[PDB]
């Protein structure tokens, strides 16, 4: 609790140094390494390919107004002709619109049968009380309220 | 069967060919330009 | 001109397990900086990657042309990537410094 | 009887007004109904890359005649001191907005308009003066007096 | 605010014109326009209300001894349709950051 | 529609260079006729290469 309350001091003192500068002088505001790793969730690594093919994407921005003015085009040739995809298959599993693989993207992957890992996994019920038939939302939340 | 694979290898083959004889063009054509634009420059400057 | 929900980050999928951040910076590279890009290296996550640009409007033209776009012989995963959700991993601090500095070298 | 009162009126534009409806700062030059690019109209005369009308830049340093690039005109341009201007110049001596390059229809034909740029530009070593569109034909030549660069115009053929 | 939904409960139930409620007026042409930026000034809001009209003559009120405004404005059009486009129209319209408000 | 494609013809045929000029002998010959059985003797092997062609 008191880290709470210190939270929301800093962020009024922020208010305060932003809105001040500008008078000294949004969501687009340029990101730090551990604020970089304050969104995404557990399990990602971040990469270099080179040192060269970032210099690359440093002189993207300059090269966004230069290399736009440039020479590029794309063509096609005719040549003759693997394809995988994924619903979620396992027996049923009712449909995902395509946003909410997002969330259940989990559910997606078939490796099964190896701890909490588990109770995530089966814990997509929810997918069941979100989208199906309306006897699949009535057991699954039967099912879910006695667990 | 034979037909197709054979067929789909000739036209692969001529694939390669016209690109092979598209690209001496392309820096042919972009010496070409370099080639006025130096001698615009040139025109430039006496 | 935008719709709101989109995001500088965007989740991108059906990669397949070898593929290089060669290609990646590459490829993703025609509409912006990079600000970074992520990969699941675990059982899971492989074949996911999360990318993100100094600009908004880099992605929009990305999702835009790079829609349904193809590598191998797979076509893409693009999603605009969401917020909030998994964060408190991390925490709010260290704002204490960096605001002490901002106070003290302009002095405001 | 010196001032009368002290406040009376304006009748006057405000910067909030021509700042919200300019913005990347607030800018200058919005460009005129014409502006159209360049592709879309060697789609409407039929031109595919080969046959179709694509305006290159050339380079030459003013001390030294080539390429630090190579530029195309055909994705308005805003050439200006470099963040705002899209056509970044290292050139100190431009001000903070130089100049803009739009491609109109009277036919999509180039042209080059001065913002009234505090030194100036120089065409084919010949300046202009402020405040109209000036077309360009090709192999003209853009640095008002001697300027740490220079330019050229082609179109692309051969 | 509450103006947009009363034109949307006036379209919706097909009001038909004449029984409009800017047919409570007829007799008016001066407009109030509120909750307007501090800025902005006489040839200003001029040059964006000539749009629907021609404006004869506006009086916004700016406080007397600052001499500036006090954030709202009434002004007299040449046209009453005008200013029935006007309110009907122009309303909860952003400037500057700040949704001005207009009405009879 | 149809009729207008008739109209094409005609006139199709009347922009034709020299076409009615019998000076030399020349002759012009309209021919119209049906594939008989089409639908009935297409080959579904051959149809899916043919097939494989285009999509």
């Amino acid at each position: 609790a008191e880290t709470p309350r210190t939270d929301r001091g800093g962020d009024s003192i922020g208010e305060t140094p932003t809105p001040g500068a500008s008078k000294r002088k949004e969501r687009n505001r340029p990101l730090s390494d551990e604020e970089l790793d304050a969104m995404f969730p557990e399990g990602y690594k971040v990469l270099p390919p080179p040192a060269g093919y970032v210099p690359i994407r440093t002189p993207a921005r300059k090269l966004t107004a230069t290399p736009t003015p440039l020479g590029g085009m794309t063509g096609f040739h005719m040549q003759t002709e693997m394809k995988s995809v994924n619903d979620q298959p396992s027996g049923n599993l009712p449909f995902l619109k395509p946003d909410d693989i997002q969330y259940f993207d989990k559910l997606l992957v078939d490796v099964d049968e190896s701890e909490e890992q588990k109770e995530r996994k089966i814990m997509k019920l929810l997918l069941k009380i979100k989208n199906g038939t309306p006897p699949m939302r009535k057991a699954a939340l039967r099912q879910i309220t006695d667990k | 069967y034979i037909a197709d694979r054979k067929a789909r290898e000739a036209v692969e083959m001529r694939a390669q060919v016209e690109r092979k004889m598209a690209q001496k063009e392309k820096e042919k054509h972009e010496e070409k330009l370099r080639e006025m634009a130096q001698k615009a420059r040139e025109r430039r400057a006496g | 001109r935008l719709p709101p929900e989109v995001n500088r980050i965007l989740y991108i999928r059906n990669l397949p397990y070898k593929i290089t951040a060669e290609e990646m910076y590459d490829i993703f590279g025609k509409y912006g900086p990079i600000r970074q890009i992520r990969v699941g290296n675990t059982p899971e996550t492989r074949g996911t990657a999360y990318v993100v640009y100094e600009d908004i409007f880099d992605a929009k033209n990305a999702c835009d042309h790079l829609s349904g776009f193809n590598v191998c012989n797979r076509y893409l995963v693009v999603l605009y990537y969401n917020a909030n959700r998994a964060f408190q991993k991390m925490d709010t601090k260290k704002k204490e410094e960096q605001l002490k500095l901002l106070k003290e070298k302009y002095g405001i | 009887n010196l001032q009368a009162q002290e406040e009376e009126r304006e009748f006057y534009n405000a910067r909030r007004r021509e700042h919200r409806q300019r913005n990347d700062p607030g800018g200058n030059n919005k460009e005129k109904e014409v502006p159209a690019k360049e592709k879309p109209s060697f789609e409407l005369s039929g031109a595919l890359l080969e046959d179709t009308n694509t305006f290159r830049g050339v380079v030459i340093k003013y001390s030294e005649p080539k390429r630090w690039r190579l530029y195309p005109f055909k994705n308005a341009y805003l050439l200006g001191r470099h963040p705002i201007d899209h056509p970044s110049c290292s050139k100190q001596h431009a001000v903070f907005q130089y100049r803009l390059v739009e491609y109109t229809r009277a036919r999509v034909k180039p042209y080059i308009i001065d913002l009234g740029s505090g030194n100036g530009t120089f065409l084919n070593n010949k300046r202009i003066e402020p405040q109209r569109y000036y077309e360009l034909k090709e192999k003209d030549v853009l640095k008002e007096i001697d300027d740490e660069d220079e330019e050229e115009e082609e179109e692309v053929s051969d | 605010k509450l103006i947009n939904e009363l034109n949307e409960r006036e379209v919706q139930l097909g009001v038909a014109d004449k029984v409009s409620w800017h047919s409570e007026y007829k007799d008016s042409a001066w407009i109030f326009l509120g909750g307007l930026p501090y800025e902005l000034t006489e040839g200003d809001i001029i040059c964006v209300f000539s749009q629907y009209g021609e404006i004869v003559n506006i009086n916004l009120v700016r406080d007397k001894k600052t001499g500036k405004s006090k954030g709202f404005c009434f002004l007299c059009y040449e046209d009453q349709r005008s200013t029935i486009l006007a309110v009907d129209n122009f309303n909860g319209i952003k400037i500057k950051g700040r949704t001005i408000r207009v009405d009879h | 529609p149809p009729p207008l494609l008739v109209y094409k013809w005609c006139q199709g045929i009347n922009n034709l260079q020299d076409v009615w000029e019998t000076s030399e002998g020349e002759c012009n010959v309209m021919l119209e006729s049906r594939f008989e059985k089409m639908y009935e003797k297409i080959d579904l092997t051959l149809l899916n290469r043919l097939l494989r062609l285009i999509v």
